[PDB]
């Protein structure tokens, strides 16, 4: 009763099926997003379940337009399908208005779609939380999109198993910096709080991936972090937790 | 349960209605088939039940085209859809290329029709709710690999066989095929082999108004043998049971 | 272009030319205008080269499809009226059609039908269709007989195409002869118009306006 | 040519007092050829009378079209249709084919049965309500009729002064036109009885 | 719509076909006998109730051609859909192919409707089992077919469908030779009446006979004509 | 335009049609029926614009027979002509106008009176006691209006038809190579070998 | 106003052999009196011993080749590695042509190769559909300069045995691949001089079952 | 997919359609409404009730105009009346003011709205509007008429009727009070009196909504100068006017 | 769930019978008696309303008799609501046939048409059938007066006298004992009323609860004139039969 679909509704004012789908995201990989003054630094845990895997070749990071990074947790196919839909939407905006789509605008369009599948019985609710943001002319933005189809602005966000660990540290990071911090320094902090959020994932070993969109380094374009810069971040985090 | 949906998986790991399709071949009047390199013979039972049946106009032998023959066994409500589709497919090939269609390619096309269960799966149009309930023994000759015999399932899967027997008596037939198939058979020795395996799974007197033989030969085309020829072959089998 | 077919007692002789042009200039001298619809049916190419061939290939597809479904060979009446309706659709969309479907059977005999682009279905024992049909008619119908030998019928087919080649600019090439019988069509080879002319001039005494 | 003036046909109608009258010619032809002298253009649904001119096939298709509609109305309200509601209906149905338009001129003539008021209306090809209380004429020699009916008439005729003027007006227009005349029929329409009277006219 | 109604059964069956065949049991009873020069289709009418006109009640054998008739067993509502559909096929076959319908063409057609509605989700097959008989043009050979609400068809020399078709079929086995149909028109009509006199009875008020003979000859024989054959059977 | 004459007499209808086939500037056939039974007591002859005529006659034949067999009753000539009028009216609007001129002659059994109709390609049904189409009709109408008496017999109408054809041969520059003559009477549809 | 067809000239020649076939063509592309390109063969190998050139209006001709080589792929995939015939090739091209027959193409298409008898086979197509088997057929703009000459040296048309004076025709010959290369080169060199849509290069393709050879010869620049 | 195209109405095994019985229950949870047809007018009346005392009931309408001479009033659910009255207005204009160029007859309109109900019992993703409407009107062809529209999708003409949860009480009150000949003034006095026994709120003209389809008004027509044309037969009475009639009981 | 809430009511039951069709016949026994009697000079249709009240206006009520065309009217027994949709489809179809053939629709065709719509609801869409039963009075010149009942399955049965609705069995026994094949419209008017008096749904039969209509060939020139009596003209005939 009251989960047989999503046009059932309970006398509790809850939809159960949709709350259940948040539990799929709780079974995902840890992913964080730090809203910086001049950008956003995303980082995502990529588990090494075998030495059979090929490192930094399976991206959970797909770019939309050119300046919006999208990274997610939960059911990996469902989130890649969500981002495929939103890449079509990004193109349409660029077509009609001859400008890259803003971050608040991109959020609204994704939110309607995920919101639609929790009303129809012909299409299955989502089981993804996506953390996405970037830099446009209206500033840096960071958004977290629930599978229920909710989003807000954030000074810090997380999802996945280790969302507890990430969030607690972001409180302290907002107490370190009561306006925020540079994108450059947040490379070292995105790694740091992934490495603390791997204490619910220290059964395994992982490959650290970091991506960023920042005005001050990449000129507000979404690019990947890697090379010497990535290894500096890894060394930072390694020393912090030891 | 899991048969109330159209694509709904069951703990099994495979479709339940599809199993029921395999158990609808076991309601068909046995169709037996022996392939050799001298031509391929298809026989079939008809099933008299009355002296009021007209049986020499009823047959489970079907012509798909000049160079491809077919025998069907199972639910024949389903087989009407599939045979008409086979007939179009062959003619389309000859329209498009002015060329003979391979036995393998023709069979593969009919398997594509067989996979049309669902009403909301993929993009391709669903013209059914469920699977079919009939298997085919599409025999033929193409000029690439010579004579061929394929057995097509209502699943949407096909295997090349050298001999296959479908229908109700399929297991009892298939036991005889293992011991009686060899590569040094002839066209006529194959033809007597059909009737031997058919006689055991026949529930009546084996005669020529409840059995039909057909060949596919390169140089004669597809010929459906007349009941005179069937009657002769039947009698000579009893002479080779007068040798034991 | 000249295609003709005529009934008699023996069945149908189909006789056609092989010159096809493109503009004033002669594209080909070996373009067959007979489309074997199947082993018991012949069709002739006249009208659009494209349209006629395509649709008589498709007619043979539909012929096989009748034959498997009923288990009996198609009626010739049935063949002609299948083709007609479809062209009538492309009536007001511009297709070009003229074929004579020729067949001989066991339940109506030899029958010729003329199918048009407008969608006509005409019965007749004679048709000549093409750009040199007026010269085919003259000589053919003066020597026509329902009582006719098969040997004689082949010579009359030759002679009608040979007349058309003489006068018409687009006609000529070679002659292909077929005798459709009940058992199906038999092919009697290809005979060059260019060698036919001088032989017949000697033999019959005809073409005495031409110098020689 | 114009597919309205290819078969001609003409309708005259005049008001009186406690009467209306509509009349037509029987000539129906195709182009130059006269086809029939056995074709009436006046039809009636209840106490409304419909005359229709112009293109032949549209004369007959609209005759059965208005019959389709008035049957529905009659069964529904269980009363006769009024001249005024019929006008509105005619105007709307002509405007349905705005593109690929109808090629006729329907003429509405009746007597309002709730006041006793004579009532006429005209329509054109795309159809618009054309009120008057003197005469409404439509067709091809409508032009001719417009002069002729103006000249003869003086307001609110008697039923038989009405018949004498209306008979003239048609015959002289109708033999003054190639695709009209060939006989004539006149309905004199009172509140209670309708007399249908043929006119002997010269065969043209 | 697409919600399945034809669902696969654990017998290797379809639920809607098994029900259709129960419907043919509730139906009327049509009998078919092929002679050496005739087909005879006799059928049960339901009119046991008094004060019922029989001029205007739909007939249970309806003519689709000039020598091909369509008769039925099962529901009275659903039978009419195949009948109206068969007439459109008849006029289409004459337009595009020329020559009256053969029995065989119509046998395939009627099966294609039942078969199409069996396989698809959204349509159920009609609960109507049919006998198609008649002649083909330029053939004095009687053709007798049966189609069933599966979409399967099979030839017969004689047949019966509908209620207690088992009982009637057993009586017709002994009074019918495959090799030797009734060579007389009269004995063929008397054979179909006897079969009807098992289940149908009611004098002759539920008994109908339509005889079709070659040369485009369909004749309908009323209650009055049928009595004549009954008394001969009683004496016999 | 191919010959198509109608003459309604007072116990039958007599229809006649041209045997000649002309496509282009060449006669292809000089003996070919151009008439088809619609009903066992209604006949339709057709002429007009090549190849439209052929198709639409077999189309209408199918339509009327569909109703006639379904209900086991044959439609009156009046009803049949109205149906044909309906399609034609519709067809000129349609993508391809159909140019088909038909005389539908039938013996009404309902009212037990012959009826003859002239239907143009526009789609206007008119009852007449005689009819025609094409240019040929231009010459015959004055003859028919001269010799028609309202108490006609079948043989007087055959004799009048012979006159119409002789006049046609003189004044029309086209050969129609004789006519086929058919009678639609209460006894069926029959052919006469008089021309 | 827009006319979506044009002309880009060029010329082709396909000759059926007895165990070979040659399809040759020019590498000059033009539009009226302007030379578009000096080198750009229109004569493509399509694989599996079939060569196709669709010559004339280039845009249409290219489209036909793209789709045809797609059909080569789909023939191996969906007919289970069946080797493409010349026969099967011909009819398939005819469907791509009759399709846009009401929005006409404007190429003259020729295929060449060997049929499964092991002899040369050439089929040539009109611009909407229909094709017929020929021995020699030219196409393109210079087609009618090249055609009668090829017939005289291949089919021995209007040639007679010496001193019989038109009584005994000089029979059909035996062709070899070498011989025909000589005829092709001679004819196109004349064509360059007497026609302006021909020149710059000549690429003769030879097809056997021993492989396909591409051989380039220069022509004049005029 | 979305395979809802199967009806959500189904026959019950002792007869009768279960879904519309359920909707008829929804009519008896709604307000009360009534109509008395006079011989020189019609009066219709209903009770107003609010979700908050801070809600205005001077902006609350439960009597709506379909066409100028024809009014409607509901009992049942608010939401179900709100969409359906818009559809009643719509079908008067699409099918009789775009075809017959005038406002439809009262008989005619009532029939068309029952078709709309009838397809809300057919097919999935719909269920019938759970209201009964009284459609009082005047047309020039059937006179005054008073109708009751059922959630069945049936209609009946009446002489005086009631709907709502207090309908049975109201029609028994009206049984003695109806006569062959009535005055409109007397009709109003009966209407307010009948509704006094079925209203548990105030009985002031603030909370009693009163409307007449009495005699026509050509000064509310919005133009003048065609005598021939007639104005609204409807006239909603504002709150003060309703109070004057309460003293005149 | 877009199949979890579907119950399947377009399916047969194990008997071969549709659930919803069986239930519909019950819900039509709720509606009052409706009678058709075929004399020879006309058809009498007489129906007693299924609702009555004294503040109900019954002098303009149409709830049983409706004209489909000028020679064909129906009596309704079932829901008014359900019947209305079919009544307007009927009007369109009858007039469509008049529009194209310029001839009024025979009774047979129209009856068959409405029946197809009822069967169509059970054939597909998952739709319920409209539970209506009509008693058709119709004239055509080919069978004269024709009388029919159609049921909510979509089937039609010819009759001489027939009743649907409340007290269907009782009404029928009265018709059987009293009917002559030589009855006039007068005889049938008196028989109809007396039958309604024993199958009455109050304790008294009253003119204002009766709709009564005839179709009479008495009307000159061979025309058939349908007259739907006013309750004040039904009163006159209620005094004839002496109920009052």
């Amino acid at each position: 009763g009251y989960d047989l679909s999503n046009s059932v509704f309970s006398p509790d004012g809850r939809n159960f099926q949709v709350e259940y789908a948040v539990k799929a995201v709780e079974n995902g990989t840890t992913s964080i997003g730090i809203k910086c003054n001049d950008g956003v630094v995303f980082a995502v845990e990529k588990l090494i379940t075998s030495k059979l895997l090929v490192p930094q070749k399976n991206v959970k990071i797909q770019v939309v337009d050119r300046h919006i990074g999208c990274v997610y947790s939960g059911l990996i196919p469902d989130g890649r399908h969500l981002v495929n839909r939103g890449r079509e939407e990004a193109a349409s905006f660029k077509k009609l208005y001859k400008t890259p789509i803003p971050i608040p605008a991109f959020a609204d369009r994704l939110g309607q779609y995920v919101q639609a599948h929790t009303l129809y019985n012909s299409v299955r609710p989502f089981g993804v939380s996506t953390i996405f943001g970037g830099v446009d002319k209206n500033g840096a933005h960071l958004y977290m999109l629930e599978p229920s189809g909710s989003y807000w602005g954030y000074k810090g966000a997380a999802t996945g198993k280790g969302r507890q660990s990430a969030k607690a540290e972001l409180e302290k990071l907002v107490d370190h910096h009561p306006e925020g911090l540079s994108a450059r320094e947040a490379v070292k902090q995105a790694a740091k709080i992934i490495y603390l959020a791997h204490e619910d994932n220290k059964e395994k070993d992982f490959e650290l991936e970091i991506s960023w969109c920042s005005l001050s380094e990449t000129n507000g374009l979404h690019k990947f972090v890697k090379g010497d810069l990535l290894q500096e971040a890894i060394d930072f985090a390694q020393k912090e937790i030891n | 349960e899991y048969d109330r949906g159209v694509s709904t998986f069951s703990p099994e790991g495979r479709l339940f209605q599809v199993e029921y399709s395999l158990e609808a071949i076991k309601l068909g009047s046995t169709a037996i088939g022996i392939a050799t390199k001298e031509g391929v013979v298809l026989g079939v039972e008809k099933r008299a039940t009355s002296p009021l049946l007209e049986s020499d106009s009823i047959e489970k032998i079907v012509e798909i085209d000049r160079h491809i023959g077919c025998a069907m066994s199972g639910l024949t409500a389903d087989a009407r859809s599939m045979i008409e589709h086979a007939r179009t497919a062959a003619v389309t090939h000859n329209l498009y290329y002015d060329e003979d269609i391979n036995v393998e390619s023709l069979t593969q096309s009919v398997c594509d029709l067989a996979l049309r269960f669902g009403e909301g799966a993929s993009g391709e149009e669903r013209l059914m709710s469920r699977p079919f309930g009939v298997a085919l023994l599409i025999a033929g000759h193409d000029a690439d690999d010579g004579y061929q015999l394929f057995h097509a399932e209502p699943s949407g899967t096909f295997y090349r066989y050298n001999a296959k027997a479908i229908g109700s008596g399929s297991e009892g037939a298939q036991a005889e095929l293992l011991n009686e198939w060899h590569s040094s058979l002839t066209l006529k020795e194959a033809e007597l082999l059909v009737l031997k395996i058919l006689k055991q799974v026949m529930e009546e007197k084996l005669d020529e108004n409840n059995a039909q033989l057909s060949c596919i030969t390169k140089q004669d085309g597809f010929k459906i043998y007349d009941n005179e020829k069937t009657a002769e072959l039947i009698k000579e089998l009893k002479e080779k049971e007068a040798a034991e | 272009t000249t295609t003709l077919a005529f009934r008699f007692q023996g069945g149908i002789i189909v006789a056609v030319d092989s010159r096809a042009t493109a503009g004033n200039w002669v594209a080909s001298q070996t373009v067959k205008k007979v489309i074997e619809i199947n082993p018991f049916l012949l069709g002739t190419m006249a009208g659009g080269a494209a349209d006629c061939q395509f649709w008589e290939t498709w007619l043979g597809s539909q012929c096989r499809l009748h034959e498997l479904r009923e288990k009996e060979r198609i009626s010739v009446a049935a063949a002609s009226k299948i083709l007609s309706n479809l062209v009538y659709q492309y009536k007001g969309a511009g297709l070009s059609m003229g074929t004579m479907i020729c067949g001989y059977t066991r339940k109506e005999g030899p029958t010729i039908y003329y199918v048009d682009s407008d969608g006509t279905r005409l019965k007749g024992d004679i048709f000549c269709v093409g750009s040199g049909q007026t010269f085919a008619y003259g000589v053919l119908d003066s020597n026509y007989k329902w009582d006719l030998s098969v040997e004689d019928a082949l010579y009359l087919g030759k002679r009608s195409i040979l007349a058309a080649a003489h006068r018409d600019a687009y006609s000529g090439g070679s002659v292909n002869l077929y005798h459709v019988t009940e058992d199906g069509w038999i092919y009697h080879g290809n005979h060059d118009v260019g060698e036919l002319f001088w032989k017949v001039k000697e033999e019959e005494g005809s073409f005495n306006n031409v110098i020689g | 040519s114009d597919p309205s003036s290819i078969n001609g046909g003409i309708v005259v109608a005049m008001t009186g007092k406690d009467c209306v009258a509509i009349a037509c010619d029987l000539r129906l032809g195709s182009q130059s050829l006269g086809v029939s002298n056995k074709f009436e253009k006046i039809f009636h649904y209840g106490h409304v009378f419909l005359g229709i001119t112009g293109l032949a096939t549209d004369v007959t298709t609209l005759n059965e079209m208005f019959r389709y509609k008035t049957n529905l109305y009659k069964l529904k309200e269980e009363r006769a249709i009024e001249p005024e509601t019929f006008t509105q209906l005619v105007s709307s149905s002509l405007y349905e084919r705005r593109f690929g338009p109808y090629f006729v001129g329907p003429v509405v003539a009746g007597i309002n049965s709730k006041s006793g008021k004579p009532f006429i209306a005209g329509f054109d090809l795309i159809g618009c309500i054309d009120e008057a209380k003197d005469f409404i004429v439509s067709g091809t020699a409508s032009d001719q009729l417009f002069g002729m009916c103006e000249s003869l008439y003086e307001p609110n005729l008697e039923p038989e002064d009405l018949f004498e003027t209306i008979s003239q007006a048609l015959l002289n227009a109708a033999d003054r036109d190639a695709l009209s005349g060939w006989g004539a029929v006149v309905y004199i329409i009172k509140k209670d009885e309708v007399v249908k009277r043929y006119l002997k006219m010269r065969q043209d | 719509y697409d919600r399945a109604l034809s669902i696969f059964s654990p017998d290797g069956h379809i639920f809607q076909v098994e029900y259709a065949l129960e419907a043919v049991k509730r139906g009327t009873c049509a009998v078919g006998v092929k002679g050496k020069n005739c087909v005879v289709l006799g059928c049960e009418r339901r009119s046991t109730l008094k004060l019922q006109d029989t001029r205007i009640t739909p007939s249970k054998v309806s003519k689709i051609d000039s020598h091909v008739v369509l008769s039925f067993s099962g529901l009275n509502a659903d039978s009419r859909i195949l009948i109206e559909k068969a007439r459109v096929e008849a006029q289409s076959h004459r337009l595009t192919l020329e020559d009256p319908v053969t029995v065989e063409y119509l046998t395939r057609y009627v099966a294609g409707v039942q078969q199409r509605y069996t396989q698809s989700g959204g349509v159920r097959p009609f609960g109507v089992s049919t006998l198609i008989a008649g002649f083909d043009p330029r053939d004095d050979e009687p053709k007798l077919y049966q189609t069933e609400p599966s979409g399967i068809y099979s030839s017969w020399s004689a047949q019966t469908i509908g209620r207690n078709s088992k009982t009637v079929r057993e009586f017709l086995e002994k009074n019918y030779d495959r090799k030797e149909p009734p060579a007389t028109v009269e004995e063929c009509v008397k054979l179909t009446v006897r079969s009807l006199l098992e289940v149908v009875q009611t004098g002759a008020k539920n008994i109908e006979i339509t005889v079709v003979k070659p040369d485009s000859d369909i004749v309908a024989l009323s209650s009055e004509e049928i009595n004549q054959y009954v008394t001969q059977i009683e004496q016999e | 335009m191919d010959i198509i004459l109608g003459i309604r007499v007072q116990d039958s209808v007599i229809l006649a049609s041209s045997k000649a086939v002309t496509r282009g500037i060449s006669v292809l056939k000089d003996s070919d029926d151009k008439t088809r039974q619609l009903s066992p007591h209604t006949l339709m002859s057709f002429a007009g614009e090549a190849g439209d005529t052929v198709q639409f006659a077999e189309y209408i034949q199918a339509n009327i027979q569909l109703y006639s067999i379904r209900e086991d009753y044959e439609l009156s000539p009046q009803a049949v002509s109205s149906f044909v009028r309906q399609e034609l009216a519709k067809s000129i609007r349609s993508r391809r106008p159909y140019q088909v001129n038909v005389l539908i002659g039938g013996y009404d059994k309902k009212k037990n009176k012959p009826e003859l109709y002239q239907i143009d390609y526009l789609g206007t049904k008119v009852e007449l006691p005689y009819g025609a189409h094409g240019y040929s009709g231009f010459y015959t109408f004055s003859l028919l209006d001269h010799h028609y008496r309202p108490d006609m017999t079948t043989e007087e109408g055959l004799d009048l038809l012979k006159l119409c054809v002789q006049e046609l041969e003189k004044r029309m520059p086209m050969d129609f190579k004789g006519v086929i003559v058919k009678i639609v009477d209460k006894d069926g549809i029959r052919q006469v070998d008089d021309f | 106003q827009f006319n979506p067809y044009g002309d880009n000239g060029g010329t082709i020649l396909g000759i059926a052999g007895e165990d070979f076939a040659v399809l040759a063509g020019d590498t000059r592309n033009i539009t009226d009196y302007s030379i578009n390109s000096r080198y750009e063969p229109k004569v493509f190998d399509c694989g599996d011993n079939i060569v196709m050139s669709a010559n004339g209006f280039a845009a249409d001709g290219d489209a036909l080749v793209k789709r045809f080589k797609n059909s080569v792929k789909w023939y191996h995939f969906d007919h289970n590695d069946k080797k493409l015939s010349i026969n099967s090739a011909a009819r398939n091209i005819q469907h791509l042509l009759y399709g846009k027959r009401f929005f006409p193409y404007y190429v003259h298409t020729i295929i060449a190769g060997l049929d499964e008898d092991g002899k040369g086979a050439v089929y040539s197509f009109d611009p909407v559909g229909s094709y017929e088997r020929e021995q020699c057929r030219a196409g393109g703009a210079a087609a009618s300069l090249i055609m009668p000459f090829l017939d005289n040296q291949v089919n021995f048309k209007n040639q007679y045995e010496p001193g019989t004076n038109g009584k005994v025709k000089k029979p059909l010959k035996y062709l070899s691949v070498e011989e025909v290369i000589k005829l092709v080169r001679d004819s196109f060199t004349s064509a360059t001089e007497r026609h302006i849509q021909v020149g710059d290069g000549l690429e003769i393709l030879i097809v056997t079952k021993d492989g396909v050879r591409k051989e380039f010869y220069e022509l004049k620049r005029d | 997919t979305d395979r809802y195209s199967f009806s959500l109405t189904t026959f019950s095994p002792s007869g009768k359609l279960g879904q519309i019985d359920y909707a008829l229950t929804a009519v008896k949870q709604g307000v009360t409404s009534l109509g008395i047809k006079a011989t020189n007018g019609v009066v219709i009346a209903t009770e107003k009730k609010s979700s908050s005392p801070l809600a205005m009931s001077e902006t609350l309408s439960k009597v709506s105009l379909l066409t100028p001479d024809i009014g409607a009033v509901y009992s049942g659910m608010g939401p179900d009346y709100r969409v359906l009255v818009d559809k009643s207005r719509k079908v008067a204009h699409t099918s009789y003011k775009r075809i017959y160029g005038e406002y439809p007859p009262t008989k005619l309109l009532v029939s068309e709205v029952a078709k709309i109900m009838q397809e809300a019992t057919q097919s999935g993703g719909v269920r019938p509007f759970g209201v009964s409407l009284l459609i009082a009107g005047h047309d020039e062809f059937n006179g005054f008429s008073l109708y009751q529209v059922d959630p069945s999708g049936s209609y009946f003409p009446w002489k005086a009727t009631a709907i709502g949860k207090g309908s049975v009480a109201a029609k028994t009150f009206l049984e003695k009070r109806w006569n062959d000949e009535l005055e409109l003034e007397d009709a109003i006095h009966i209407a307010l009196l009948t509704l006094k026994e079925s209203v548990e709120g105030e009985f002031n003209g603030d909370t009693i909504e009163l409307a007449i389809i009495g005699d026509e008004n050509p000064d509310l027509l919005g133009y003048t100068g065609i005598p021939t044309d007639k104005g609204p037969r409807f006239r909603k009475l504002t709150s003060q006017e309703i109070n004057d009639r309460l003293e005149a009981l | 769930g877009s199949r979890r809430y579907d119950s399947r009511t377009t399916i047969f039951s194990p008997e071969g019978r549709l659930y919803q069709v069986e239930y519909a016949l019950e819900s039509i026994s709720h509606a009052g008696t409706a009678i058709g009697i075929m004399a020879s000079d006309g058809i009498v249709l007489a129906a007693e309303r299924k609702v009555t009240s004294t503040l109900l206006e019954q002098d303009t009520s149409t709830e049983k008799l409706y004209k489909l065309n000028d020679k064909i009217a129906v009596a309704v027994a079932g829901l008014t609501a359900d019947a209305e949709i079919l009544i307007n489809t009927a009007r369109i179809h009858a007039q469509n046939y008049l529009k194209t053939y310029n001839e009024d629709i025979p009774v047979e065709i129209l009856v068959r048409r409405l029946s197809d719509i009822k069967q169509g609801y059970t054939q597909h869409g998952g739709l319920r059938p409209f539970g209506v039963s009509f008693i058709y009075a119709g004239y055509d010149d080919r069978y004269g007066y024709q009388l029919y009942t159609s049921n909510p399955s979509g089937n039609y049965t010819g009759w001489k006298a027939i009743s649907v609705g409340a007290n269907t069995s009782a009404a029928q026994t009265l018709l059987q004992m009293d009917y002559k094949d030589d009855m006039k419209v007068d005889d049938a008017i008196e028989l109809a009323l007396k039958t309604l008096s024993k199958t009455t749904d109050s304790s008294a039969l009253t003119y204002d609860r009766l709709e009564f209509a005839t179709i009479r060939k008495g009307a000159n020139d061979g025309e058939v004139y349908q007259k739907i009596f006013k309750p004040q003209e039904i009163k006159d005939i209620l005094v004839k039969t002496g109920i009052t």
